[PDB]
């Protein structure tokens, strides 16, 4: 199953979209005194909010992201799911063996909506990019609120969260022994061998 | 124009008031056990007070401070073929000294083994604890032999 | 952070600095194991809005 | 008793959170934090009204 | 005689412990004697006629 | 014009962001009985990516 979680947020200067940075064409705009108020309102205040109840959902448990690991399931080969180590260090986490598929099979469709580079705008040497010509309007595309670190902290975590099971001294229990205390939720268990599992 | 703002606004003032609804039911009048719609933690009882333009709600959750370690074992294994489990699964039985108590996963909730406490299966597991017939009063103060 | 979005935020000097997830420690399924546990011994009442 | 002692102590600080005393300080609970989210949706709904 | 849950077949030896005394019966409930009970239930031990017995 | 599409996106996406976390809630960190709300069937554990 999916589900969206965030959407990439754009903001407008309402000046220059309209104005082109023309003085005369400014003093014109402000006798439409709620027209820009309006739209700068709805577009801040809404990415605000996004990104405030976003960052509210994404916890982090060390102690669970340390066993998100495929020692810790198993015949239970979670490997295409766990987080990838940090091939270049400086960070603790990366994708795993299914996000990049699912971030790099599908169509790379960076057609405008790319939280591009704003710093070359202004004193590149190179005639300006197609992102910086919608700098220019004053559409400016904000990064993406779902960071890939945060992303990836997140998630190993609750992908270790299911080899806890309260022991003492946090010692990790075998996976079939998560499996069974969670049939035992379903009904009473009475087999002794456990040859199901 | 005004007319697209205020259908905008009312499709999401309508969500948000279906789901404080659903919270007036089952956080405000009853105690709910969904793990985070009442708030994380363990839920209690909750209060609901008016705002502007509508609701602001105060859950009153538990949050453990302390943990106790206790010695568990798996269930019972008596005369080598009679073998016997916990009659709810979130119980526990552990031993304490040389007595055995049974209490809840959820809270410390100490507890005298009854012999109603067990549920009686077809074999024995090799982690469970080895007793006869004559030792089983050691663990349940309540049984009594009448064969015997 | 006084003020976030995506993944930096600011102080109240102004400072930038990148926002850490919120630490918290996630619950478990006690397992029907012959081992050591630990169960919650006691408690504390919080209130959230 | 500790339980009511608790609440007791978490229901004043909520009120002092509200009446925003000591604005600069409440985030140093994630209990409180939930104060200052209920308080910006607050003031966002009141604001965009006009 | 075993019991089962409805969900999972999880047989399990029936014991006293499992049942629930109501005031009434049914033409569809199992028609037996206390002596026999414990063939339904292999821990079952009639302590009131087998002391009478014993008495003796 | 482009407002009202954004400000739509945003309604759109506000809800299904609410249904992920109670999924993650329910389904990831705890053990789901409600039919059809982790899947059919019986609920054993999900995993997010
Ligand atoms: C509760 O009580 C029960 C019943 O008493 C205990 O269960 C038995 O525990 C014993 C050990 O305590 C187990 O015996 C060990 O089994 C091993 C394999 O035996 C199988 O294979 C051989 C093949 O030759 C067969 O002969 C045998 O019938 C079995 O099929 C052996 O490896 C072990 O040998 C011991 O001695 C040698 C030499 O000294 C050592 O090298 C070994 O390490 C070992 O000590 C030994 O015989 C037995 O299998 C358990 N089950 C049964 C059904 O008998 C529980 O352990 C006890 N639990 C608690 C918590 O109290
Ligand atoms: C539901 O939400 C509640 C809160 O509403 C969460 O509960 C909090 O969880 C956190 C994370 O575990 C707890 O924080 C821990 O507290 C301990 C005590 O704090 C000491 O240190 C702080 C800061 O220095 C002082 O203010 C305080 O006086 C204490 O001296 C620490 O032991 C913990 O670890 C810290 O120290 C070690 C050693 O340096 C470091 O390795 C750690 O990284 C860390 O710094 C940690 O800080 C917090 O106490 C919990 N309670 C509250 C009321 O906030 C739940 O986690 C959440 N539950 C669920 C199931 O979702
Ligand atoms: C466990 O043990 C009990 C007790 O013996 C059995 O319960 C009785 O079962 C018998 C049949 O075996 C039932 O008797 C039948 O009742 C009819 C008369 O009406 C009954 O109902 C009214 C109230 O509505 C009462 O006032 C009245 O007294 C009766 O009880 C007749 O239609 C039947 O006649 C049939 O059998 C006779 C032999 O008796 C034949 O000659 C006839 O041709 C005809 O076939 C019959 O007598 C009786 O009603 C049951 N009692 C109760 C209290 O329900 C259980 O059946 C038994 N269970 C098992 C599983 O073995
Ligand atoms: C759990 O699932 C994992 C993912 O499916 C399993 O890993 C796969 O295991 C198989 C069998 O060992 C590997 O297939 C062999 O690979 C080698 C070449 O491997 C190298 O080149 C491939 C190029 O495709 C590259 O993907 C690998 O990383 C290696 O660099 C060949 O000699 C064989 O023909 C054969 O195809 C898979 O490549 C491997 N995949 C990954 C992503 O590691 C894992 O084995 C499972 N775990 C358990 C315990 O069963
Ligand atoms: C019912 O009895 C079962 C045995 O018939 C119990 O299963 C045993 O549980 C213990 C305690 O958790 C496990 O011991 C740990 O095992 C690992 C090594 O496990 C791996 O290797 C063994 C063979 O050496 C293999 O059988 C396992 O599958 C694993 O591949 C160590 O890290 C620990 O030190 C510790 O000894 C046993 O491994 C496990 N036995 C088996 C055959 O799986 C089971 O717990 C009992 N059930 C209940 C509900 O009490
Ligand atoms: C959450 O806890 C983890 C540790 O469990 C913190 O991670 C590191 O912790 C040390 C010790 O405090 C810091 O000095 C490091 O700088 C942290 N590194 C990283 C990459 O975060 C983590 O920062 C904690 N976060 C919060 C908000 O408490
Ligand atoms: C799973 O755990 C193993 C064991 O700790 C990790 O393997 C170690 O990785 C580090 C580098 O991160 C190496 O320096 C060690 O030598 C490795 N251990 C062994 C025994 O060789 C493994 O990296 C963990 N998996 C992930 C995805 O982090
Ligand atoms: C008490 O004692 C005996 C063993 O001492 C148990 O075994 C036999 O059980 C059958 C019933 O299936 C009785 O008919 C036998 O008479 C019993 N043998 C003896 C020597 O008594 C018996 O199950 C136990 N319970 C009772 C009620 O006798
Ligand atoms: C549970 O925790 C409470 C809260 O700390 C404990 O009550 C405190 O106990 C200490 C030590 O006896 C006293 O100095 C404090 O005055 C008590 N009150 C508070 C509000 O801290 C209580 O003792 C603990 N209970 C158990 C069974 O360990």
């Amino acid at each position: 199953e999916y589900l969206q979680i965030t959407s990439t947020p754009i903001v407008v200067d309402c000046s220059t979209y309209v104005c082109n940075g023309n003085v005369r064409c400014v003093e014109l705009l402000k006798q439409y005194t709620s027209a820009c108020k309006t739209i700068e309102d709805a577009l801040r205040n809404s990415a605000m909010l996004e990104s405030a109840d976003v960052s509210e959902m994404l916890t982090f448990d060390k102690k669970a992201f340390t066993l998100a690991n495929v020692s810790s399931f198993g015949d239970y080969n979670l490997s295409s799911v766990i987080p990838s180590l940090p091939r270049s260090g400086s960070r603790v986490a990366g994708r795993s063996a299914i996000e990049d598929i699912l971030f790099s099979k599908l169509v790379t469709s960076g057609l405008g909506t790319v939280d591009a580079d704003y710093k070359k705008c202004t004193k590149g040497l190179s005639i300006a990019d197609l992102a910086c010509a919608q700098y220019y309007n004053g559409i400016m595309v904000l990064p993406g609120v779902a960071d890939a670190e945060r992303m990836a902290m997140y998630t190993g975590s609750l992908i270790g969260g299911i080899a806890l099971g309260g022991l003492t001294s946090a010692a990790s229990i075998p996976f079939s022994l998560a499996i069974q205390s969670r049939l035992n939720y379903v009904a009473l268990q009475t087999d002794v061998l456990q040859e199901n599992q | 124009v005004f007319v697209s703002h205020t259908l905008t606004k009312y499709t999401e003032v309508r969500a948000s008031r279906q789901l404080a609804q659903q919270k007036v039911n089952e956080c405000v009048k009853s105690q709910s056990k969904r793990y985070g719609f009442c708030g994380n933690g363990t839920h209690i009882f909750s209060l609901v007070n008016a705002a502007p333009e509508g609701l602001v709600f105060l859950h009153t959750v538990l949050l453990p401070t302390q943990y106790k370690d206790v010695e568990a074992w798996s269930g019972l294994c008596v005369d080598g073929i009679n073998g016997y489990v916990l009659r709810q699964p979130n119980l526990a039985l552990y031993k304490e000294g040389n007595y055995y108590r049974i209490t809840s996963r959820i809270m410390f909730e100490p507890r005298i083994p009854t012999i109603a406490d067990f549920v009686q299966i077809e074999n024995c597991n090799v982690t469970f604890v080895n007793i006869s017939r004559s030792e089983l009063q050691t663990i349940v103060p309540e049984y009594i032999d009448v064969n015997k | 952070a006084v003020l976030t979005y995506s993944s930096f935020g600011v102080c109240a000097d102004g400072s930038i600095i990148a926002v850490q997830p919120r630490n918290v420690s996630y619950d478990s399924v006690s397992a029907i194991v012959t081992a050591n546990l630990s169960i919650p011994f006691n408690w504390t009442t919080s209130v959230q809005v | 008793r500790i339980l009511a002692a608790s609440f007791n102590k978490a229901m004043t600080n909520i009120v002092d959170a509200f009446t925003g005393v000591n604005d600069a300080i409440t985030q140093t609970s994630q209990a409180l934090q939930t104060v200052a989210t209920a308080l910006n949706k607050i003031q966002d709904v009141v604001n965009q009204q006009g | 005689y075993r019991i089962t849950s409805r969900i999972m077949f999880e047989p399990r030896i029936p014991t006293i412990a499992d049942f629930v005394q109501i005031e009434n019966c049914n033409v569809t409930f199992v028609n037996i004697s206390r002596s026999e009970l414990q063939t339904i239930v292999p821990e079952y031990i009639d302590v009131n006629k087998t002391l009478q017995e014993l008495s003796y």
